[PDB]
């Protein structure tokens, strides 16, 4: 459900997007037993926040990935997540 | 001229107050424990009807602890084997008894061992914890539902709560919170990984041979917190296909840069739930409000939807930050905040905006908000006669906030002055419970015209009694220091003579936030020591105490064991100078906070206090817990307060004890004060060469409430006191 052009969940929001003004696909795909070569990863993760905390130390303002783009959390957060609720910070210099 | 109010009296309990504690189970209908069957009530008239006899567990063939009957009333949860934990706590063993079946359900039992179980609050749906991980009973009689795999004994806590979340927080073992029909299961999960053992010894039986070492995670001042993460599970999509799917909340950007606390949860409709979090300096606080997704199956939280709350003078709320009640909609809601001048008042939001609107004013405080319909908000307030230690039920109109009537202050006005409410399920009627000054009365009313039905309980049999013995009198007032008014109470031996000369025991707690003097009725210890004795027993509510506004609630800041101490020093002193005092014969007492602020007075120096009693008493703020201690004094750092830490102990005023009697008291078990504090206290005590009493009680908690233990601390403290005051 959350991998869709018309989805607005986490994924489409911090995660992957891609093109609007291309047209497009969306495969979702099992790697049965046949083929051996592909490896597992311990689990599947996902960003499910990302966003600034302006200096005011109030307003918070979420990070939208752009089409074709990486999360600007993708400094932040580990290739595998450890445990599903973890949470990461990064403290931005000034200039920043 | 009858007999006296005696301390076997108070130990054995042979004048008991009569309760009458109802469960509503409709809008009109409630359930009573009359002669151990429970009854039906019916309020609309007055029809009653058995709804459990007392004989049905005859054949249980097992005692009994508690039971609780579901929302439908189709079944009935049956607990025994009862075995302690902490306070809130424990483990036992469950059995469901059907009651269409009038059967025992035998397949698919609850495991022995279990740490908590809910029903859902509509169906007959059960929620239970079962070494830290959640599980799910959607039919009662068929296969739970395994929620979380991750639990770990004093690691990971899912949906119960670790020590410091459930003495601090929640004030209770539950992390659950079913939404209000049962559809979804909220929960929490704390991770104790790096926080500090607090190890002490179980001794038990005289026939266990090697001690027991009882180990807790227990933060103490600045030491390193539990974690808490936030989940929802959906319990209608459930599945034995398919592990459950739980979909975690994450807090707010302004708590995840640094160490928080999740400090509420707070249903607001069906598919609309808000999240309170605070900052581990809980100076600062942000409400999250997030909505359920139909397509996505996640929980959105807009932004802008949060609601920031900080204080500047001190923390948010009394304790915690106060709870929302939403309207039906679930768009707009009703929570207490402080206002302008300190005072706590209702505060009516909209979900989307910022600013809120003060519903109530004035120089007095909104205790609780009770019911909320679509025309009226039940509330209960000290407004009458400007006593903070009188509590009423008002009611306002959501439409003229001029509109505000009041449904308790007329009731019986000499006899009732400390009321608490319990409402029907739709506020339709509600039932009044009075605590004093009189004996408590119990009554029914309904909401629509406020009309008193019934007369549910109203302690004759015991005012009966007490007419045939010597009882003593209370007094409630106040004293005027700098143009501020602090009140006390004097329990006042019978036949008091103005003109004699009696001596005092001041009884303090008089930590923040706190209330002594009220116009609460008791039968307690200080009964007998004013009736048998005849000796004045006082409390008195100084700076940083509750109900009074955040100017005297916040005088304290930063800095415990200083202005509190002071103060009820200075209440000694006030109440010699009325006369009837004896003042070479000032006793002082008081247990946990209360302990500590008599070890500070003992250690003063003032010269005012003969004696005192300090039962577990917070000896160093880095003893205790860090949710509550830094609540009131921030990081034991030097950059932060670590100087008001370390200036305040008591062991740095042993010397001063040379001049006074102390005796000291400690449960070994105690997982809240541990018995450390006082291990400390002794120590710097004998290490200046002063001599004073002391007294373990093996294997006693913070409550040293078992029975012997109980009736064996008094008679000491007895013993203790009319020595001092050499008295036959």
């Amino acid at each position: 459900s959350d991998l869709s052009v018309s989805s607005a969940g986490p994924i489409s929001q911090f995660n992957y997007k891609q093109s609007f003004s291309n047209p497009t696909c969306l495969i979702l795909a099992t790697v049965p037993h046949n083929l051996t070569t592909i490896t597992k990863p311990l689990k599947y993760s996902y960003i499910n926040k990302c966003s600034r905390l302006l200096s005011d130390d109030r307003t918070e303002v979420p990070q939208l990935v752009n089409a074709n783009q990486y999360s600007p959390c993708v400094s932040i957060v580990p290739s595998t997540v450890w445990e599903d609720g973890d949470y990461y910070r990064k403290q931005l210099s000034p200039l920043e | 001229s009858r007999k006296t109010y005696t301390l076997t009296d108070y130990l054995k309990n042979t004048y008991r107050l009569k309760l009458y504690s109802l469960r509503w189970i409709s809008d009109h209908e409630y359930l009573y424990k009359q002669e151990n069957n429970i009854l039906v009530f019916n309020a609309e008239y007055g029809n009653s009807s058995v709804f459990l006899e007392n004989s049905t567990f005859d054949e249980f063939g097992h005692s009994i602890n508690d039971y609780s009957i579901s929302p439908d009333g189709q079944f009935i949860l049956l607990e025994y084997n009862y075995v302690k934990q902490w306070r809130h706590s424990y483990t036992a063993s469950y059995d469901i008894y059907d009651l269409n079946k009038r059967q025992l359900i035998t397949e698919e039992r609850i495991p022995n061992n279990t740490q908590w179980v809910t029903w859902s609050p509509v169906g007959h749906k059960l929620a239970y914890v079962w070494n830290n991980d959640i599980y799910v009973k959607i039919e009662p009689n068929l296969p739970s539902y395994r929620i979380t795999w991750t639990g770990k004994e004093d690691i990971i806590y899912n949906g119960i709560t670790d020590w410091v979340y459930e003495e601090e927080v929640f004030s209770a073992y539950s992390a659950l919170w079913w939404s209000p029909n049962g559809t979804f299961l909220a929960y929490a999960q704390f991770n104790d990984t790096e926080v500090p053992l607090i190890e002490y010894s179980f001794y038990s039986d005289e026939s266990l041979q090697y001690p027991k070492t009882v180990r807790v995670p227990y933060p103490k001042a600045g030491a390193v917190n539990p974690t808490v993460k936030f989940f929802v599970v959906n319990t209608d999509s459930l599945s034995s296909v398919t592990n459950a799917t739980s979909i975690q909340i994450t807090a707010p950007a302004s708590m995840l840069i640094g160490d928080h606390y999740l400090c509420d949860v707070t249903w607001a409709t069906q598919e609309r739930i808000s999240l309170q979090w605070l900052r581990r300096i809980q100076n600062y606080s942000v409400m999250d409000i997030c909505d359920y997704d139909e397509s996505s199956g996640r929980w959105n939280c807009l932004v802008a939807r949060q609601h920031i709350e900080m204080s500047t003078t001190g923390w948010v709320g009394r304790f915690r930050p106060s709870e929302p009640h939403f309207t039906l909609d679930g768009n707009s809601f009703y929570k207490i905040i402080s206002n302008e001048e300190g005072y706590r008042h209702i505060c009516y939001f909209q979900i989307d905006k910022k600013d809120c609107t003060f519903i109530t004013k004035g120089t007095w405080e909104v205790i609780g908000i009770e019911a909320l319909t679509s025309d009226y908000l039940y509330y209960i307030s000290n407004e009458y006669k400007g006593m903070p230690g009188g509590r009423n039920l008002y009611k306002i109109q959501l439409s003229d906030y001029t509109k505000v009537t009041c449904l308790s202050c007329e009731l019986n006005p000499e006899r009732c002055q400390y009321y608490s409410v319990s409402f029907s399920k739709e506020a339709k009627y509600y039932q009044l419970r009075c605590s004093g000054p009189g004996l408590p009365l119990y009554t029914l009313h309904s909401s629509v015209n406020d009309k008193g039905l019934r007369v549910l309980e109203d302690n004759s049999a015991l005012d009966k009694m007490l007419q045939n013995v010597q009882m003593p009198s209370k007094k409630l007032d106040f004293i005027i220091l700098n143009e501020t008014k602090f009140w006390y109470q004097m329990i006042l031996p019978p036949h008091f003579d103005k003109s004699k000369k009696y001596p005092l025991l001041l009884d303090v707690y008089a930590g923040p936030c706190s209330q002594k003097a009220d116009t609460v009725f008791r039968l307690n210890w200080a009964t007998y020591l004013a009736s048998t004795e005849n000796i004045i027993v006082a409390s008195f509510d100084g700076r940083g105490s509750g109900y009074q506004g955040d100017k005297i609630m916040h005088a304290i800041n930063r800095r415990l064991g200083t202005f509190e101490v002071e103060d009820q020093i200075e209440a000694a002193r006030q109440f010699s100078k009325m006369g009837f005092v004896d003042n070479k014969r000032i006793a002082i007492w008081g247990w946990s906070y209360g302990g500590y602020v008599t070890s500070m007075v003992l250690g003063s120096g003032s010269g005012v206090f003969k004696c005192g009693i300090a039962v577990a008493p917070v000896s160093r703020w880095e003893y205790y817990d860090s949710v509550y201690t830094e609540r009131y004094m921030g990081l034991p750092t030097p950059e932060d307060n670590l100087d008001h830490y370390r200036n305040s102990t008591v062991m740095s005023r042993a010397e001063n004890f040379k001049q006074v009697e102390y005796l000291l008291i400690h449960g070994t078990a105690d997982d809240n004060v541990h018995f450390q504090q006082s291990a400390q206290i002794s120590k710097a005590l004998v290490d200046v060469g002063v001599d004073f009493q002391a007294m373990w009680y093996t294997d006693e908690d913070h409550g040293i409430a078992s029975s012997t233990a109980h009736q064996e601390i008094y008679t000491h403290m007895s013993h203790f006191i009319k020595q001092c005051f050499s008295l036959p």
